């Protein structure tokens, strides 16, 4: 120390006159600007911002909301994260991450169950506690052996303590958007929240915990998704908070999950009545919630939509997909769809269909049951759930997908030519067209068609591709035409918002549905004489007014909850206690958590 | 020319160009060609000036790499310990450091380079005499187990997967990751630690065949899959010292999960 005062006492000297002389004797930020880029010239940025950072002061270590983000983005167990914890505090010496009791009481505060707030007028046959988080799903079901026997181990969320802690934890959120939509922070007006309704049954959710494949079992997750925020200021709508990624893994809010196919319709029923007693007692309402100080008068306007169109069927009481009555949307059968592809309306409500349940079982016109059964247009069973007229656009584009690549598996045969083949020629055509497209675009078949396979498939290029296999001189242009007309029309519904990413694509739709109507028609006329599945109705002849009555059709979609699938098998590994009454509750809780967006906002700080 | 919290990094470029002109010269003509250490203890005496030796210590101990820093083994222990993988680790790292400012963690490349240096196949060593049938190559890392095994349509068929070490380099490997405690023991057994006398290792190796690895990556039980490990353990290293054996090592927990070094992994029946 002695040594470097003697062996730098004349650089000192110099500096402190020519410091002292020049800027004025402040020799602090001038040697540390110095040392700064001295060291930074030897590229050494990361010693020169620590050391920016200590003389500027900040932040030794983090706070419990970013320690627990941390490991619920990170997928961390609670002896893994104490484990890294005492590895850093013991070789730092300070203390960075912060103790897990830390990081369970800044939970407490994440999930649902923690804010007061207040209904009015209360909701009828709900409680007014405001300290309802994870409760039984069963809602008390009687579980004796002397009743029908049930064993669904199912967990939820109190409705109304769920969109509570959405709404105070997108609170910062949408104190932003009344600030960039130059509104005051202290308005109150009466927030209207439009929230997305999806129910998917994912199935095969077990592991093989011992020897023996033997069980399979499933599940099902009911969950909701906060779509937009609307304030009526004055006499306008204004959009304080839209969605930015509406069918994401990441924002469909968990909020029932349960052990149980999702056609075990007593036991779904069971369930999910408590759930819709919750979601039509809050309709007539308006939560009041203090929200950054001032409080917020809330209002909801429900929509049924992340359903695919099994469930649809199942819970609307309507016949199996593979009836008659095609199209939940106008009550048409399929050979009129055939006949009449595109001028269908919508005319399939909720109200209608419990109406029309009425007329089945109470029969008021005394009529056989195949002219009863014209009578109420497939409707027998009662209505369960009040959805929505709409059609999924995951599973549209798979089907139409699908049907392509059968109409591809035809056209190698020409069965146009040579019709009613046998079941040994259909499997050669078949390996035929998977080796071609091997060989052609390394695009290896598979038997699920996921949406990978139908995104590479639907392609221009593969249809110049199998052209090649065809004898015939003017299929190559029917079917070049025909993924032309498609590809035109699968912007329009697969867009998250068509009215300003693709208009021209839109207001051209309906030309090109009549266009690929025609063609389906005239040289397709050997496969669609009769049957015409499903997606090809509604894809044709609704999504138009689908548009103008919802806006997109992407949005609206069950995206985001057919992707939480993931989550659910890795948490009920990862993080849980194999209790089967814990363990449950445990996957839901942290699915919450991941769901959420205090910390989403953590997790997405490197970009801003 | 006014104060430098606000002037950018070029602006007092311009306020401290003779500063640094004046500097650079004398270090660079003074400690034969070096400004990193005389703009150091510029700044630490300019600091300590006002008698801030926390902060001194805490600027001489960032320089001495010890603090907040995680020197890259120490950040690879926990990714290793704590089983993360490499996105999420990386989602980890740049969310701490986007918070905190600093860089606590590091990252991944200096987490591969700093596993090059504990894996097979860095160190030079030599065999004296040399190893009959065996390689001289010192940077032989995950060889294929077969071995070079016949496999095409008209021998023998197989399709077990295999990898392995080469036993050598892989003991020679186990041998200085634990350099340290051998060091430590020999001082303990109060022996000139400047030594290098005939150590006498003493190893145990074991295969055993594990059942049922497979999984379900998918819908389907697949099928039954077996594996084989054969391992090893540095079980207790001696020296002939003086005119008897000292245990210069001991295995604290000979038969523990984390002292029994993979050698060769297989997928056979045993
Ligand atoms: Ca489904
Ligand atoms: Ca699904
Ligand atoms: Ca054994
Ligand atoms: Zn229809």
């Amino acid at each position: 120390r002695r040594a470097q005062k003697h062996r730098l006492r004349e650089l000192k000297i110099q500096v402190k006159e020519f410091a002292d002389k020049e800027e004025g004797g402040d020799v602090k930020a001038v040697c540390l600007t110095l040392f700064l880029l001295a060291l930074r010239a030897r590229n050494e940025h990361r010693q020169a911002d620590e050391l920016e950072a200590i003389m500027q002061g900040r932040g030794s270590g983090l706070q419990p909301a970013v320690c627990l983000a941390i490991r619920v983005n990170t997928f961390l167990s609670c002896s893994q994260y104490h484990k890294m914890y005492r590895t850093v505090k013991a070789i730092t010496g300070r203390q960075i991450f912060q103790p897990l009791h830390a990081l369970r009481n800044a939970e407490k505060v994440l999930l649902p169950g923690y804010h007061p707030f207040e209904w009015q007028p209360p909701l009828k046959n709900v409680s007014s506690r405001t300290d309802v988080g994870i409760i039984d799903g069963l809602s008390g079901l009687a579980s004796s052996v002397d009743e029908y026997p049930v064993d669904t181990i199912a967990k939820r969320f109190r409705y109304d303590s769920a969109l509570v802690s959405a709404l105070m934890d997108m609170e910062e959120d949408i104190l932003e958007g009344m600030r960039s939509q130059d509104l005051d922070d202290y308005l109150n007006g009466p927030f209207t929240v439009v929230v997305k309704e999806s129910c998917d049954g994912m199935g095969d959710v077990s592991e093989k915990h011992g020897s023996g494949p033997a069980v399979p079992e499933k599940a099902v997750r009911f969950s909701f998704t906060v779509m937009r925020i609307t304030i009526e200021h004055g006499s306008q709508n204004v959009k304080v908070f839209e969605e930015p990624k509406p069918n994401s893994e990441l924002c469909c809010k968990p909020l029932c999950l349960m052990l149980a196919d999702e056609s075990d319709h007593e036991t779904l029923t069971a369930i999910l009545s408590p759930l819709i007693a919750e979601r039509e007692a809050m309709k007539s309402s308006e939560l009041t919630l203090e929200m950054g100080g001032i409080p917020r008068t809330f209002k909801f306007i429900f929509r049924g939509t992340g359903y695919d169109e099994k469930l649809v069927r199942e819970v609307e009481g309507l016949e199996a997909s593979g009836s008659v009555y095609i199209c939940t949307l106008c009550d048409t059968t399929r050979l009129e769809a055939s006949q009449n592809l595109v001028f269908h309306s919508i005319t399939r409500s909720h109200a209608e269909n419990l109406q029309r349940y009425e007329v089945w079982r109470s029969n008021p016109y005394h009529e056989s049951v195949e002219e009863l059964r014209d009578r109420v247009k497939g409707v027998s069973a009662k209505p369960f759930i009040e959805t929505v007229p709409s059609i999924d656009a995951l599973h549209c584009d798979i089907g139409n997908a699908a049907e392509f690549y059968k109409i591809f598996q035809l056209e190698i045969g020409e069965v146009y030519k040579h019709p009613n083949a046998s079941k040994e020629e259909r499997k050669r055509w078949q390996a035929t067209l998977d080796k071609h497209l091997r060989k052609r675009m390394n695009l290896k078949p598979i038997m699920r068609m996921n949406g990978n396979f139908a995104r590479k498939l639907m392609t221009q290029e593969t249809v110049d591709a199998v052209c090649e296999l065809i004898p015939s001189e003017e299929r190559h242009e029917a079917l070049r035409e025909l993924m032309d007309l498609y590809l035109k029309m699968k912007p329009v519904w697969r867009s998250s918002c068509p009215a300003k990413e693709c208009p021209e694509s839109l207001c051209q739709y309906s030309f090109n549905s009549q266009r690929f109507a025609e063609l389906l028609s005239t040289k397709f006329k050997y496969r669609y004489e009769g049957k015409i599945t499903n997606y090809f109705h509604k894809t044709l002849a609704h999504v138009p007014e689908i548009i103008e009555r919802d806006g997109s059709i992407g949005a609206w979609a069950s995206e985001g909850n057919q992707s939480g699938n993931k989550l659910f098998r890795r948490f009920r590994k990862m993080n849980a206690r194999q209790s089967k009454c814990y363990e449950m509750e445990d996957v839901l809780k942290h699915h919450w958590l991941y769901t959420s967006k205090y910390l989403q906002k953590f997790m997405n700080a490197h970009n801003a | 020319r006014q104060h430098l919290l606000s002037l950018t990094r070029r602006a007092q470029k311009h306020r401290l160009r003779e500063l640094k002109i004046q500097v650079k010269e004398f270090a660079d003509k003074e400690e034969g060609g070096d400004v990193k250490a005389v703009c150091l203890t510029l700044f630490l005496l300019a600091l300590r000036a006002r008698n801030e030796h926390r902060q001194a210590d805490e600027l001489e101990a960032i320089m001495q790499g010890r603090g907040s820093g995680l020197q890259p083994a120490v950040c690879l222990a926990i990714r290793v310990n704590t089983f993360l993988s490499c996105s999420q680790y990386h989602k980890m790292y740049r969310t701490v450091k986007a918070i905190t400012g600093r860089q606590i963690f590091q990252p991944l490349h200096a987490l591969r380079n700093a596993e090059k240096v504990l894996l097979p196949g860095y160190h030079p060593f030599e065999w004296q005499p040399p190893l009959k049938n065996v390689s001289s190559r010192t940077d032989v890392g995950i060889i294929d187990g077969l071995s070079g095994l016949a496999s095409s349509v008209d021998e023998y068929p197989v399709d077990t997967i295999a990898k392995r070490f080469r036993y050598d380099s892989a003991l020679v490997s186990a041998l200085m990751d634990m350099e340290e405690d051998i060091l430590e023991g020999m001082r303990s057994q109060d022996l000139d630690d400047y030594l290098n006398g005939p150590f006498t290792v003493v190893v145990k190796e074991s295969c055993d065949g594990m059942g049922d690895v497979s999984e379900k990556h998918g819908s389907g039980p697949a099928v039954p899959e077996k594996a084989v490990r054969f391992s090893f353990t540095v079980m207790r290293i001696t020296i002939e010292h003086g005119s008897q054996n000292v245990k210069v090592f001991e295995e604290p927990k000979p038969n523990s999960e984390l002292c029994c070094k993979p050698l060769c992994l297989m997928l056979a029946d045993e």
